[PDB]
RNA sequence: GUGUAGUAUCUG
RNA sequence: CAGAUACUGACACAGUCCCUUU
C-alpha cells in the first residue's frame, strides 16, 4: 500500500533572522528561515504590517545563516551552511521573484557529523573572505572576490586544523582595509583523558585565540591566544577600522568584557540584577542574543537576558583605547531568539516560543530618568523594571 | 593497504581499544548530534523550563569529560 | 518469539507528537492527519487506482534529477536519514512541478506525453478531493 | 587503479582544478574503473596541479583529451567526499617492463 | 642469504618472485652489517648493466623499514654510490634514487647526515659539488623544510671561500625547482637568506643567486609579491653595469618577477627595461638568444602592458631579427619562437601578426615551412577565423594549398594545420572543394605507399566540413573511388582507408551510400583475420556502426559468419578491439535475436584462458541486457549444473554484470537468482563464494531506496559466514559486499551483527569485527545515534544518555 | 606469445 | 626450503621519455 504525503501549514518555528537590501534598491528586507523552509519578508514603512514574498523549502535542516555584500556594491548575498555538507551562495531575483544558485563547493561527507564543518560560520565584514569552521579540527577559510565579469568567485579553502580543540562561537573582527582576521574559543581537552585522578578536568581556561589571513602567502596562521577567568557562550563585535575601535565583547556568566590584540587592558561590567528576585540566589544570568546599530553618527548595541529585558550597551574611548563601558536597562520584551534593528526606527523580535512581534522605537533613551551603570562604581547593581513607555505594539505574526 | 582511509578519520578504534574510550564518543557524537537538529533542541528546551542558549551552553559544557574519569 | 513486518517507512524530518485518522471536509475520505513540533499539519492520503501511481513515481522521480534541491543534497537520502525509505512518496516536490521556467516545464512534461495543464490539473485535482 | 594493490591515493583536498582523462581510458570510473552511468566531476588540489603535472590524466598520468567523471555508485555510497582521487605513486606494474624490455 | 641474493640476481623471472619474498622481512634478523656489506660491494663492481641495477635498487625499498637506527655509522659510504644514481638522463632512473634517499632520511636524524657530508662541500669536483645540492633537495623534501632553516642561514655566509655560498644558493635553487609550492608559507624567510650574494663582489655567484631567485618566483607564480620587496634594487640596478653570460641570469630572474606585479608597477618597469630587451635581440650565442624571446613572451603575458603601444614598440624590430633561415638548426630556438608567437596572436590579435607570415609559406626549404605552419596552426586553433577577410583568407588557402602539394618527408605536420584551418573557415571554404578534392586524389593515385594514408587521414579529417559546405556528390565519388583500394596489401595503407570509408559512413546518411551495403559487407568480412592491431582496430568500429542502422538491409544467414569470426577476435590484445567486440554482439542480437547468438557464446566458456572468459561473460551480459532479461535468463540459469568450473563461475560472473547494467530494473527479477546465491554460498571453491559477493553487492546495490530488503535480508545470513577469511580476494569481495548491502539495509541491521562479537576474548576476530565497525562508523556517521544500545553504569561512572529519557 | 601482483592442492 | 598441477584481480603489451644542461 503505497501513501502520498501533502501538506496543509507550514512550519512557523523561527531559528535564525538576518536583514539587509537583498533586492537592490533602498528598501531592507529580512530573510527570516525556519527549521527546513527558506523563507522572506517584508515591512511596510506606511502602516507596519508585513507581507510574504518566497517560501521556498531547502529539503534539509538548516545550522547557520549569514549575509554579507562585496565592496562597493549594493546587493547583499546569503551565505547557508547546512547539513548538506556543501557551502552555497544565494542571490535574490525580484524579476523572477525566486532564489538563484550561484556556488556550490564540497568540503567533505553529509551528516551532522563531529568533523564536519557547517555549524559555525563568520563573514569578512568589509566583504573579502569567508570563514566556515565545524566543533572541532575543522576549520576551513575561503577566498571571495570579484572579477571583469562582474561575478562572484571562490577561490580554493585554506586548512586551519588544529586536533584535540572545542570551538564555541567564531566571529569576524573589523579591520580597516587590512588582512582579515578571525576569533574563536578554544579549549584543549587532551590533558583531560590522560589523568585518572579527574584534577585536569577542573581549573581548565579556554583562550581567546586570533586567526591570521595571510594576504599575500596564501595561508592561515594563529597569532594571539590568551587564558581567560571564566567561561563564556558568545561573542559580539565591534565596528572599527575608521568608525570606533576594533575588538570583542566577550559576554560570559554574569559579566561582559572587552579584550582586544596587542596592548590594551580589560573591562569587566557586571550584569545588572532585578530588584528583589524571588528566585533562589545561586543561579547565573547570562545573555542570549544581541543587535547593532551601527551609523556614521553613532552606534550602540543591545542585549537579551533569560528573563528578557533590553539592555543598551555603549562603548566610551578617546582615540583607541576603551575606558569603561556604560548599560542601561531599555525595555522588557519576550524572551527571542533573535533580532533585527530596522532602520526608520523599526525593531524586530521573533520570539523563540509564541507569536512574533514587530515594534517601533519613538525615543533613543536620552536623558532618562532611570541612572546608567559602568565599570568605574566600585563593587551586585539593582534595577526596577517598569511598562514599556518607550515601544509600541503594531503588528503580530 | 586500506587502512590509509581509516586512519585519517577521529574515532576510528583498533584491536586494543577500551570500552571507556568507546562510550566517551559515543557520548560526545550525541552531544554533536543534539545542536543540529532543531526539534531535538526543542523537545529538550520543552522538557525542562529553560532556554534553548541555557541548553546548548550545558552541552557544551559537558563535552569536556563526559562518562567520568578514565581508570 | 513472533515478530511483526513493517510495511512502511518515512523520514518528515520533524518531531511528530499527533496522529488521528479522520475525515477533513465534508465528503471526503480517510487521511493519516499528524502535527509536527514546528507548527506544520500534514496528510498521509494514499493512492485510489493504479494507473496513478506510476505517474507519480515517475513524476517524482524525473523531478529528482531535473529540480535539485536549493541547499543541494540527495532527497532520497534526505528521506532515508535514518532508516531506508518505503511505499511513501513526497508530495512537495511534485506539487513543486509549479513553479519553473515554462522550457524546463515542457521538457519535464515532454517525456510523459502530456501538456503541463494536464499535469497541473490532476496535481491540483488530487489535492482538493482528500482535503 | 584497484587491481594492483600498491598504489597510493593523494587525499588532500578539493579544489577548483577539473581532472582530464586521456585517450587510453576515457569513461572509466577513477576507483571502481567501471564504464557506466557517469556522475559528478573529478576536483584535484592544487599540489597535484603545478606546472608539469598540469592537465595530466588521474590514473596513468598521459595527455588528457576530456573530462574524468565519477560513476554513480560513487555517488550513492558517497566515495566522492575524500579528497583528490590523483595517484601520487608511480607503481611496480608500469616502472619494470621499461627495463625488462630495455635489453 | 648468499644463496637466496645469487638467485634473485641471476634466474628465472618466477623463481626471483618466489625467492625475492624471504629477504624482504628478514632484515633486522641478520643486522645493517652483514647483508648492506654483502650487497654494496657488488653494486661497486664497475660497469653493472642496466637491468642489474633496477634489480638491486629495489630490494632497498623492501628493507630500508626494518633498521631505523641502525643505518647511521655508514650513511657516506651508503651514498656515494647512490649520489650518482640520480644524475642520470633516465627518468626513471631519478626516481630509483629521488624516492629511496628520502625514505633513508625520513629513517634517520638531522644530526647524523649534516656532521657526516658537512666536509664534503670543499672539495674542487664539479661533479659533487653539483649533486650535494640534489642531496639537500630530497632530504628536505622530507623531514619538514622549516627544520632546516636554521642550518641553511649560515652555510651562505662564510668567509672561508665562496664555495660554501655557491653550494648553499644552489641547494636553495634545487629545494625550490622540486618543492613546487610548498615554499610558499615561508616565502619571505627564504628570500631574505640569499638576497646578500646579488652584490658579491665575484662574477661566480651572483648568477647562480639570479638562477634561485628565478626559481623561487616561478614557484610562486601567482602570489608572493611582498617578499620580493628588497630585491628589485639589486637586480634592477645592475643589468646596465653587467655584460656577458652574467646579464642572462639577471634577466632571466627578472622575467619571472614581471606576471607579480600589479596593473601599476609591471607596465611602468616594462618601459625602461625594454631598451635593454630591444637592444638584445642581436648577438652571436643562442642561449643566451632564448632567454630573451621568453622575456619577451612573460612580458607579453601580463595584465598591464597594452596593445597599441606594444604593437609600436615590440613588432617591427621582433620581425625583422628572427624570422631567418637559421632557427632551424637548433630545436631549443625552435620550440621557444613557436610557442612565443602565439600570445602576440592571442592578445593584440590574429589577423594582425597572420598577415605578416601568410606571404612566407612559398619557400624553396622545408624546415623553415614546417616551422611556419605549426605556429599558424597553433594560432589559428585558438582563436578562430572571423577576423580573417576575403583577400588573407586566399592567400591563407593559396599558400597551405602550395605548402601541401611540396612534400619532402615524413612529417606528421601537414595534416593537423590543413584540418585546422579547413575547421576554422568553416562554410566559407565553398569555392575551394574541387580544388583541393582533386590535389588529394591525385596525391592519393600512384605513390610510393607513403602520401596514400596521408590522403585517407585528411579525407577522414574533412569529411565533417563538407556536409555543411553542400558537397555530397563528392562525398559519393570519394566513397566510390576508395572502394576499389580495399586490397592492398600494405596494413597501414589498410587502415588508413578504413578510418576514411568510417567516416563517410558517419558523415553521411545510411541509405544514401554511393556504393551498397551488400556489396561492402561480404567484402568487409574476410578483413576482419589480419594479425595487425591497426587494421582490426578500425575495421571492428566499422562493422560495428554498420550493423547498428544499416542492420535491415542485411538478412540473419550471412550474420552467423560475422558470429563466428568475432570469437577469434577476443583473443586479441589492445582492449579497445574486445570492448567493440563485446558490443557489437548486443548491437547484432537487436535484429537477429537472443537465441541462437547466446547458444554461440555459452559454448565459448571452455577455452581454458581467463581474458577470454571475461569477455565472453560480459558479451552475455551485454546481450541479456539490450534485448530483455526475462527471456534469457531461463537458458543462462540452466547452464549451471554441468559438472565443469569454468563454465560455472562463467554464469555467476555474467549475472553481476547484468545485474550492474540494468540497474533499477533488478527488482522484477529478484527473486529468480536467489535460489541461486543460496547454494552458491556454501562450502564450495573459493571462487564461487568470491564472484557471488559481488553479485550480491551489485544487486543490493541496483535496488537501493525501492523497499526491496525482504529478500536482502534473507540474503545477508549468507555472507557474514564467509568472513573469517584469509585470502585478499575473497575478503575485498566481502567487505565490498557488506558496504553494498548496509546502504540497501540500513546500519541498524548491521550494527547488530557487528556488536555480537566486538570485545571477543580472542585476536583474529577481534581484528576482523574492528574492521568492520570502523567500516560501518565511517559512512553514515549521524544515523548510529539512535541505533546505539544501552549500557548500565558500573561502580563509579555514568553510561547512560539520560537526556533521550525524557518525557512530555 | 610474453610480464605484474595474489591464491589453492599433491610430492620431495 | 623446493618441485609440479590447477586458479583469481574487464591486470597491463617499442610503454618514450614532456626544467638534463653547457
Ligand atoms: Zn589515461
Ligand atoms: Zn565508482
Ligand atoms: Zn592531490
Amino acid at each position: 500500500m503505497f501513501l502520498y504525503n501533502l501538506t496543509l501549514q507550514r512550519a512557523t518555528g523561527i531559528s535564525f533572522a538576518i536583514h539587509g537590501n537583498f533586492s537592490g534598491t533602498k528598501q531592507q528586507e529580512i530573510v527570516v528561515s525556519r527549521g527546513k523552509i527558506l523563507e522572506l519578508l517584508r515591512p511596510d514603512p506606511n502602516t507596519g504590517k508585513v507581507h510574504t514574498l518566497l517560501t521556498v523549502e531547502v529539503f534539509g535542516v538548516i545550522r547557520s545563516l549569514m549575509a554579507f555584500r562585496l565592496t562597493g556594491g549594493t546587493k547583499d548575498y546569503i551565505v547557508v551552511g547546512s547539513d548538506s555538507g556543501r557551502i552555497v551562495i544565494l542571490e535574490y531575483q525580484p524579476s523572477k521573484n525566486m532564489f538563484e544558485k550561484i556556488h556550490q563547493e564540497t568540503f567533505g561527507k553529509s551528516g551532522c557529523r563531529r568533523i564536519v564543518p557547517g555549524q559555525f560560520l563568520a563573514v569578512d565584514p568589509k566583504g573579502r573572505a569567508v570563514m566556515i569552521s565545524a566543533i572541532e579540527k575543522q576549520k576551513l577559510v575561503y577566498i571571495l572576490n570579484r572579477d571583469a565579469a562582474a561575478r562572484l568567485t571562490i577561490s580554493s579553502p585554506l586548512e586551519a586544523h588544529k586536533a584535540n580543540t572545542l570551538v564555541y562561537h567564531v566571529v569576524g573582527v573589523d579591520v580597516g582595509f587590512e588582512n582579515p582576521m578571525f576569533a574563536c574559543l578554544e579549549m584543549d581537552y587532551e590533558e583531560a583523558d590522560n589523568d585518572p585522578t579527574g584534577e585536569a578536568a577542573a581549573n581548565t581556561q579556554q583562550t581567546l585565540t586570533f586567526y591570521e589571513l595571510d594576504l599575500g602567502l596564501n595561508h592561515v596562521v594563529r597569532k594571539y591566544s590568551e587564558p581567560l577567568e571564566e567561561h563564556g557562550n558568545f561573542l559580539i563585535t565591534v565596528p572599527g577600522g575608521s568608525d570606533g575601535p576594533s575588538g570583542v565583547l566577550i559576554c560570559s556568566e554574569n559579566y561582559i568584557t572587552y579584550k582586544n590584540f596587542g596592548d590594551q587592558p580589560d573591562i569587566r561590567c557586571p550584569i545588572p540584577r532585578r530588584r528583589n528576585d524571588l528566585d533562589d540566589p545561586e543561579r547565573g544570568m547570562i545573555f542570549v542574543c544581541s543587535a547593532t546599530h551601527k551609523t556614521k553618527s553613532m552606534f550602540f548595541f543591545l542585549a537579551q537576558t533569560e528573563q528578557g529585558d533590553i539592555f543598551k550597551i555603549t562603548l566610551e574611548t578617546d582615540e583607541d583605547m576603551v575606558t569603561e563601558i556604560r548599560l542601561k536597562y531599555f525595555d522588557t520584551v519576550p524572551v527571542a531568539a533573535a533580532m533585527c534593528v530596522l532602520k526608520t526606527g523599526f525593531l524586530f523580535v521573533a520570539s523563540e516560543f509564541g507569536n512574533h512581534y514587530l515594534y517601533q522605537i519613538a525615543h533613543l533613551g536620552d536623558d532618562d530618568e532611570e541612572p546608567e551603570f559602568s565599570s568605574a562604581m566600585p563593587l551586585t547593581f539593582f534595577f526596577q523594571p517598569r511598562p514599556l513607555k518607550n515601544l509600541v505594539l503594531v503588528d503580530e505574526l | 593497504q586500506l587502512e590509509h582511509l581509516q586512519s585519517k578519520y577521529i574515532g576510528t578504534g583498533h584491536a586494543d581499544t577500551t570500552k571507556w574510550e568507546w562510550l566517551v564518543n559515543q557520548h560526545r557524537d550525541s552531544y554533536c548530534s543534539y545542536m543540529g537538529h532543531f526539534d531535538l533542541l526543542n523537545y529538550f528546551a520543552i522538557a525542562e523550563n529553560e532556554s534553548k542558549a541555557r541548553v546548548r551552553f550545558n552541552l557544551m559544557e559537558k563535552m569536556l569529560q563526559p562518562c567520568g574519569p578514565p581508570a | 518469539s513472533q515478530k511483526a513486518e513493517v510495511i512502511m517507512n518515512y523520514h518528515v524530518g520533524e518531531t511528530v507528537l499527533s496522529l488521528q485518522k479522520t475525515t477533513l471536509i465534508p465528503g471526503g475520505s480517510e487521511s493519516l492527519v499528524y502535527t509536527t513540533l514546528s507548527g506544520g499539519i500534514g496528510i498521509l492520503v494514499p493512492f485510489t487506482s493504479h494507473e496513478d501511481h506510476d505517474f507519480f513515481q515517475h513524476v517524482e522521480m524525473h523531478l529528482r534529477s531535473e529540480h535539485p534541491p536549493l541547499c543541494g543534497r540527495d532527497h532520497l537520502s534526505f528521506r532515508s536519514y535514518y532508516f531506508p525509505v518505503k511505499n511513501v512518496i513526497d508530495g512537495d516536490l511534485c506539487e513543486q512541478f509549479n513553479s519553473m521556467e515554462p522550457n524546463k516545464q515542457k521538457n519535464v512534461s515532454e517525456e510523459l506525453d502530456r501538456t503541463p495543464p494536464e499535469v497541473s490539473k490532476k496535481l491540483e485535482d488530487i489535492r482538493t478531493r482528500y482535503a | 587503479a584497484k587491481h594492483h594493490p600498491d598504489l597510493i591515493f593523494c587525499r588532500k583536498q578539493a579544489g577548483v582544478a577539473i581532472g582530464r582523462l586521456c585517450e587510453k581510458c576515457d569513461g572509466k570510473c577513477v576507483i571502481c574503473d567501471s564504464y557506466v552511468r557517469p556522475c559528478t566531476l573529478v576536483r584535484i588540489c592544487d599540489e597535484c596541479n603545478y606546472g608539469s603535472y598540469q592537465g595530466r590524466c588521474v590514473i596513468c598520468g598521459g595527455p588528457g583529451v576530456s573530462d574524468a567523471y565519477y560513476c554513480k555508485e560513487c555517488t550513492i555510497q558517497e566515495k566522492d567526499r575524500d579528497g583528490c582521487p590523483k595517484i601520487v605513486n608511480l607503481g611496480s606494474s608500469k616502472t619494470d617492463l621499461f627495463y625488462e624490455r630495455k635489453k | 642469504i648468499m644463496k637466496l641474493l645469487l638467485k634473485i640476481k641471476n634466474g628465472t623471472p618466477p623463481m626471483r618472485k618466489a625467492a625475492l619474498r624471504q629477504i624482504t622481512d628478514k632484515a633486522r634478523e641478520f643486522g645493517a652489517g652483514p647483508l648492506f656489506n654483502q650487497i654494496l660491494p657488488l653494486l661497486m663492481s664497475p660497469t653493472l648493466e642496466d637491468q642489474e641495477r633496477h634489480l638491486l635498487v629495489k630490494v632497498i625499498d623492501r628493507i630500508l623499514y626494518k633498521l631505523d637506527d641502525l643505518v647511521r655509522p655508514y650513511v657516506h659510504k651508503i651514498l656515494v654510490v647512490i649520489e650518482p644514481l640520480l644524475i642520470d638522463e633516465d627518468y626513471y632512473a631519478r626516481v630509483e634514487g629521488r624516492e629511496i634517499i628520502s625514505n633513508l632520511a625520513k629513517a634517520a636524524g638531522l644530526a647524523t647526515m649534516i656532521s657526516t657530508m658537512r666536509p664534503d662541500i670543499d672539495n674542487m669536483d664539479e661533479y659533487v659539488r653539483n649533486t650535494t645540492a640534489r642531496a639537500f633537495a630530497v632530504v628536505a623534501s622530507a623531514l619538514g623544510i622549516p627544520s632546516l632553516l636554521p642550518f641553511l642561514k649560515a652555510v651562505c655566509k662564510s668567509k672561508k671561500s665562496w664555495q660554501a655560498r655557491h653550494t648553499g644558493i644552489k641547494i636553495v635553487q634545487q629545494i625550490a625547482i622540486l618543492m613546487g609550492c610548498a615554499i610558499l608559507p615561508h616565502l619571505r624567510s627564504l628570500v631574505e637568506i640569499i638576497e646578500h650574494g646579488l652584490v658579491d663582489e665575484q662574477q661566480e655567484v651572483r648568477t647562480i643567486s639570479a638562477l634561485a631567485i628565478a626559481a623561487l618566483a616561478e614557484a610562486a607564480t601567482p602570489y608572493g609579491i611582498e617578499s620580493f620587496d628588497s630585491v628589485l634594487k639589486p637586480l634592477w640596478k645592475g643589468i646596465r653595469q653587467h655584460r656577458g653570460k652574467g646579464l642572462a641570469a639577471f634577466l632571466k630572474a627578472i622575467g619571472y618577477l614581471i606576471p607579480l606585479m600589479d596593473a601599476e608597477y609591471a607596465n611602468y618597469y616594462t618601459r625602461e627595461v625594454m631598451l635593454i630587451l630591444i637592444r638584445e635581440f642581436q648577438s652571436p650565442d643562442e642561449e643566451m638568444k632564448k632567454i630573451v624571446l621568453k622575456v619577451v613572451k612573460q612580458c607579453c603575458g601580463t595584465d598591464g602592458v597594452e596593445a597599441n603601444y606594444i604593437k609600436t614598440e615590440i613588432l617591427p624590430p621582433f620581425f625583422k631579427h628572427f624570422w631567418q633561415h637559421r632557427m632551424a638548426l637548433d630545436r631549443r630556438n625552435y620550440r621557444q619562437l613557436v610557442d612565443t608567437t602565439v600570445e602576440l596572436a592571442n592578445k593584440v590579435g590574429a589577423a594582425e601578426i597572420i598577415s605578416r607570415i601568410v606571404d612566407d609559406l612559398k619557400d624553396e626549404a622545408e624546415q623553415y615551412r614546417k616551422m611556419v605552419m605549426e605556429t599558424i596552426e597553433k594560432i589559428m586553433g585558438n582563436l578562430g577565423a572571423a577576423d580573417i577577410d576575403h583577400k588573407l583568407e586566399e592567400q591563407l588557402i593559396d599558400g597551405i594549398l602550395y605548402a601541401f602539394q611540396e612534400q619532402t618527408t615524413e612529417d606528421s605536420v601537414m595534416l593537423n594545420g590543413f584540418g585546422t584551418v579547413v575547421n576554422a573557415l568553416g562554410k566559407r571554404v565553398k569555392p575551394y572543394l574541387p580544388q583541393i578534392c582533386g590535389t588529394v586524389l591525385w596525391r592519393l593515385n600512384n605513390k610510393s605507399a607513403k602520401v596514400r594514408q596521408q590522403a585517407a587521414d585528411l579525407i577522414s579529417r574533412t569529411a565533417v566540413v563538407m556536409k555543411t559546405c553542400q558537397e555530397e556528390k563528392l562525398m559519393g565519388h570519394l566513397g566510390v573511388v576508395l572502394y576499389e583500394y580495399l586490397g592492398e596489401e600494405y596494413p597501414e595503407v589498410l587502415g588508413s582507408i578504413l578510418g576514411a570509408l568510417k567516416a563517410i559512413v558517419n558523415v553521411i546518411g545510411m541509405h544514401k551510400m554511393t556504393p551498397p551495403i551488400k556489396d561492402l559487407l561480404p567484402r568487409l568480412t574476410p578483413i576482419l583475420k589480419n594479425r595487425h592491431e591497426k587494421v582490426q582496430e578500425n575495421c571492428i568500429d566499422l562493422v560495428g556502426r554498420i550493423a547498428d542502422r544499416g542492420a535491415e538491409y542485411v538478412s540473419a544467414r550471412e550474420w552467423m559468419r560475422i558470429c563466428f569470426e568475432l570469437l577469434e577476435l577476443l583473443k586479441a590484445h589492445k582492449k579497445a578491439i574486445r570492448r567493440a567486440t563485446v558490443n557489437t554482439f548486443g548491437y547484432i542480437a537487436k535484429a537477429i535475436g537472443p537465441h541462437d547468438v547466446l547458444a554461440t557464446l555459452l559454448n565459448n566458456l571452455k577455452v581454458q584462458e581467463r581474458q577470454n572468459r571475461v569477455c565472453t561473460t560480459v558479451a552475455i551480459a551485454i546481450v541479456a541486457e539490450t534485448c530483455s532479461p526475462f527471456t534469457v535468463l531461463p537458458a543462462l540459469m540452466n547452464e549451471y549444473r554441468v559438472p565443469e568450473l569454468n563454465v560455472q563461475n562463467g554464469v555467476l560472473k555474467s549475472l553481476s554484470f547484468l545485474f550492474e547494467y540494468i540497474g533499477e530494473m533488478g527488482k522484477d527479477y529478484i527473486y529468480a537468482v536467489t535460489p541461486l546465491l543460496e547454494d552458491a554460498l556454501m562450502d564450495r571453491d573459493l571462487v564461487h563464494r568470491q564472484t557471488a559477493s559481488a553479485v550480491v553487492q551489485h544487486m543490493s546495490l541496483g535496488v537501493y531506496g525501492f523497499g526491496c530488503e525482504d529478500s536482502l535480508n534473507h540474503l545477508l545470513n549468507y555472507v557474514w559466514p564467509n568472513v573469517f577469511e584469509t585470502s585478499p580476494h575473497v575478503i575485498q569481495a566481502v567487505m565490498g559486499a557488506l558496504e553494498g548491502l548496509r546502504v540497501a539495509i540500513g546500519p541498524c541491521r548491521m550494527l547488530q551483527y557487528c556488536l555480537q562479537g566486538l570485545f571477543h576474548p580472542a585476536r583474529k576476530v577481534r581484528d576482523v569485527y574492528w574492521k568492520i565497525y570502523n567500516s560501518i562508523y565511517i559512512g553514515s556517521q549521524d544515523a548510529l545515534i539512535a541505533h546505539y544500545p544501552r549500557i548500565y553504569n558500573d561502580d563509579k561512572n555514568t553510561y547512560i544518555r539520560y537526556e533521550l529519557d525524557y518525557i512530555l
